[PDB]
RNA sequence: CCCGCAGAAGAAGCACCGGCUAACUCCGUGCCAGCAGCCGCGGUAAUACGGAGGGUGCAAGCGUUAAUCGGAAUUACUGGGCGUAAAGCGCACGCAGGCGGUUUGUUAAGUCAGAUGUGAAAUCCCCGGGCUCAACCUGGGAACUGCAUCUGAUACUGGCAAG
RNA sequence: UAGCUAGUAGGUGGGGUAACGGCUCACCUAGGCGACGAUCCCUAGCUGGUCUGAGAGGAUGACCAGCCACACUGGAACUGA
């Protein structure tokens, strides 16, 4: 099972000869309650196609995170042209207290201990782009204990 | 302040059934359910992220019949527990003595068992009790006053009350009619589809 | 010159009392030097209606700590009661 | 930014002006309405709008809106002002009560009544 | 011996007295930093015996005159 | 280097792990060998050896798991401008513990586990992860 | 406080419903009248203005104004910047100041550790107890993140000495 | 607001005080404070606390408790522990 869920759509135009045509961008984000997240950005003159085209893009670009059991190993920071954003593990009964496209990648990811802020530009696509990456970043013991020691 | 409106129009906003007009007629044949309600009921009722949290709080809310006050300073001691939030709050909501009473049997719906409560008519050790907030501990012992045990109507609460489903939490005798709070209700044998995250969210900003 | 008198705090109509060690001087529930107890009027089968500390009311009486009249009256029934 | 350089001067943490100067941290204020007059607004907006210009009990002299569907406010009437700006010609921040002294509720209001003063119509 | 400030004398101009500053190593309260901060202090020297640069040793004792409250203790370094 | 040789060396380090280099070199110091032996003891570098009489040479020897090099950040705490000291009580997990904080203590120089074991605090000279 | 007495009998409002922001239709009006926190709305509809009907929220209250912190990482210690968005002095030299390669030794100022004394009570927090419950009251505790003093440590910073 | 200060800073004696002290006086010395902000101007009772904030902080100091100061304004004493 993939949970799906939009982010954001808007209006784009593009001005031609004669007058000004249209477009629709969608962000969404695609996952499964395991620790995969993946993001997708389509683009089309209509915007359920835009809709669509963005779940194919983000059902592809799958990652995996290494969640620890609904939180996250330790604290981690994002950063994707001017969007800072930070996550830290909470406690069990905490929500997701994250914000706009912060909240909808820690959900669909697998994330429900979560304590998020996200600090410069409030852009959806860059939020998204910077949870994306402070997320795959993240370290579980396993492997810190494998690159290091025992 | 309770609230005084129409029972049923409040369970078609929330969609789900309320188990607060409880009986013989079996509603969706009391009155056309699943159609919120008003002059706009069949428009569709495609809602937003701040609307699901606000539906089910209403939801919880018009279930147990406590205002926003009271949900608001309930969510406070529950979020000062120790434990998960949201089971606290509905331990909280069920230790009511309102709720109690109810689930008891004895009590036709949450508002006739708060008649009751209110009317200096229940017992809980054995001495009068007339405030519907206030909370049962695991042992106590809710009974009807003798001078109300001959009332009819918490007699005919009792008998639409075992096809109600019997809470497993809490003992009652029908014969001499006194229940017994044994301990604080998982939430798992609270039989229901409350989603209390959202209402956690709601209130964490 | 030092009393040991009682402080009335509480509630309105459900007073509760400090036994406090003071300078006579203060105003009756401000400065004071040292609590010693504590007496609860409002306390049938409500349990603990007075703690004292005894000690502490023996070592201030042998420095010239004079007792209210009502402290006295306590010690008289925690000791009755011992 | 650096340590040093904070440590010698530190942060000066900007301060903001209130937007309701005249008010001076009081909810209100007496006034004594000059004069009324109909101004027009900013170039989008077309319509006259109803405004007093008012002398405050400290002293303030300044430019009121008199909010509503109607009017009775005269060339002296003592009246009673709040915050809160309109997007008029520069100048309006100050906004007439409706029914707090010398103004009235306006007339056969019946929804928002608490707003302009207006009791409720026994029915 | 009750608390013997060790301090440095600043200027021996007064008859029968010094002035000794003390150099503290304090943690800034709010930027975290450790800035030295000083404590000039006139001190009575019944003697003279004390130049400046001198490092000196210095007590507390009752008040001498207006700002004078100090006491010297030793000289622990008669530097020149 | 010219004021402060420990961020010289921590910079030296995660250089030349971006440069992916098998090992840096740097002039020593006993407090450089100090911090190499708690990395190299912590499994963040494989090796050190300083050479030289008069001029010793610290050279210590960087570790990758595969084409990643095994440190991701190391940044220097406490520096000349601001000295960070910590009571026992108070120092700092770094990474949710799974990397080190390395803290100069007055029975030496360990690492942020060792030290709150101890009951000890010191001086925090890096933060490695 | 308890008991009796009748009798549903004596006991609901206020804001909002374009987006932010939960909740929409008709009439009227026609860039007027008006609204407005912002975006903005109104020139025949206008879910945005007035009335209605409906709905939403809160409820013996509900809105508005003021004010403080928040949101604002929007003075950034934690936690920001300065090529072009605001921002490297026209350029040096330089005192104070800040900072300071390396190895010993010493000291023990910073630092760290232990102790002790103090950190009023109330408040806040935890566990209880009493008020029919709650508010409120109250018992015990914790906390008071500090200050001082003594004992100890000596990696690091400082001092002093020698390189 | 960059200099400020002649009981000004110190010292010896008298005196005074419950007490130390430029507190006062006579003489002597010529200092003292200041860029780690003196002086001057402006504002302000201070604290436990309160509010807000994840925190760090900000903003506050109504009630209650502790301390200060005042009692028409300005002087002054007396009496008295």
């Amino acid at each position: 099972e993939l949970q799906e869920k939009l982010i954001a759509v808007n209006r784009v135009s593009k001005t031609v000869k004669g007058g000004r045509i249209f477009s629709f961008t969608a962000l969404t984000v695609v996952g499964d309650g395991n620790g995969r997240v993946g993001f997708g950005y389509g683009k089309a003159r209509e915007v359920p196609a835009a809709i669509q085209k963005a779940m194919e893009k983000a059902r592809r670009n799958m990652i995996n995170v290494a969640l620890n059991n609904g939180t996250l190993q330790h604290p981690v920071k994002g950063v994707h042209t001017g969007s800072r954003v930070f996550m830290q593990p909470a406690s069990e009964g905490t929500g997701i207290i994250a914000g706009g496209a912060m909240r909808a990648v820690l959900e669909v990811a697998g994330v429900h201990n979560v304590l998020a802020k996200a600090y410069g530009s409030t852009n959806p696509i860059n939020v998204v782009r910077a949870t994306i990456d402070g997320l795959e970043n993240m370290n579980s013991p396993e492997m810190v204990a494998a690159k290091r020691g025992k | 302040a309770r609230y005084l409106g129409p029972k049923l129009k409040l369970s078609r906003r929330e969609g789900t059934d309320l188990f607060l007009k409880s009986g013989v007629r079996a509603i969706d044949t009391k009155c056309k359910i699943e159609q919120a309600p008003g002059q706009h009921g069949a428009r569709k009722p495609r809602l937003s992220d701040y609307g699901v949290q606000l539906r089910e709080k209403q939801k919880v809310r018009r279930i147990y019949g406590v205002l926003e006050r009271q949900f608001r300073n309930y969510y406070k001691e529950a979020a000062r527990l120790k434990g998960n939030t949201g089971e606290n709050l509905l331990a909280l909501l069920e230790g009511r003595l309102d709720n109690v009473v109810y689930r008891m049997g004895f009590g036709a719906t949450r508002a006739e068992a708060r008649q009751l409560v209110s009317h200096k008519a229940i017992m809980v050790n054995g001495r009068v009790v007339n405030i519907a907030s206030y909370q049962v501990s695991p042992n106590d012992v809710v009974s009807i006053r003798e001078k109300a045990k001959k009332q009819s109507r918490v007699k005919a609460a009792l008998e639409l009350a075992e096809q109600r489903e019997k809470p497993t939490w809490l003992e009652v005798d029908a014969g001499k009619m006194e229940g017994t709070f044994k301990r604080k209700p998982e939430r798992s044998d609270l039989s229901a589809d409350i989603n209390e995250h959202l209402i956690v969210e709601l209130y964490s900003k | 010159m030092v009393t040991i008198r009682l402080a009335r705090h509480g509630a309105k109509k459900r007073p509760f009392y400090q036994v406090v060690v003071a300078d006579s001087r203060n105003a009756r529930n401000g400065r004071f030097i040292e609590r010693v107890g504590f007496f609860n009027p409002i306390a049938s089968e409500k349990e603990e209606g007075t703690r004292l500390d005894l000690d502490r009311i023996a070592h201030w009486v042998g420095q010239g700590a004079t007792i209210s009249d009502r402290v006295a009256a306590l010690i008289k029934e925690v000791n009755k009661a011992a | 930014a650096t340590v040093n350089q904070l440590v010698r001067k530190p942060r000066a943490r900007k301060v903001a002006k209130s937007n309701v100067p005249a008010l001076e941290a009081c909810p209100q204020k007496r006034g004594v309405c000059t004069r009324v007059y109909t101004t027009t607004p900013k170039k989008p907006n077309s319509a006259l709008r109803k405004v007093c210009r008012v002398r405050l009990t400290n002293g303030f002299e300044v430019t009121s809106y008199i909010g509503g569907e109607g009017h009775n406010l005269q060339e002296h009437s003592v009246i009673l002002i709040r915050g809160g700006r309109v997007k008029d010609l520069p100048g309006v921040r100050y906004h007439t009560v409706r029914g707090a002294l010398d103004c009235s509720g306006v007339k056969d209001r019946k929804q928002a009544r608490s707003k302009y003063g207006v009791k409720r119509p026994k029915a | 011996k009750i608390r013997t400030l060790q301090g440095r004398v600043v200027s021996d101009k007064m008859e029968k007295s010094i002035v000794v500053a003390i150099e503290r190593f304090v943690k800034h309260p709010i930027y975290g930093k450790f800035i030295k901060r000083t404590t000039k202090l006139h001190v009575h020297d019944e003697n003279n015996e004390c130049g400046i640069g001198d490092v000196v040793e210095i007590r507390e004792c009752r008040p001498l005159s207006k700002t004078k409250s100090w006491t010297l203790v030793r000289v622990v370094e008669k530097a020149v | 280097s010219m004021q402060d040789p420990i961020a010289d060396m921590l910079t030296r380090i995660r250089n030349g792990q971006a440069a992916n280099k098998a090992a840096v070199t740097m002039p020593s110091s006993k407090l450089k060998v100090a911090i190499a032996n708690v990395l190299k003891e912590e499994g963040f570098i494989e090796d050190f050896k300083v050479e030289g009489d008069t001029k010793p040479e610290l050279e210590l020897t960087l570790k990758y798991f595969q084409g990643k090099a095994v440190v991701e950040s190391i940044q220097r705490v406490s520096r000349p401008g601001l000295r960070i000291y910590k009571r026992k009580d108070e120092l700092p997990k770094v990474m949710a513990g799974l990397g080190i904080a390395v803290v100069s203590t007055s029975k030496g120089v360990m690492t942020d586990r060792a030290a709150r074991q101890a009951g000890l605090g010191g001086e925090i000279i890096c933060y490695v992860a």
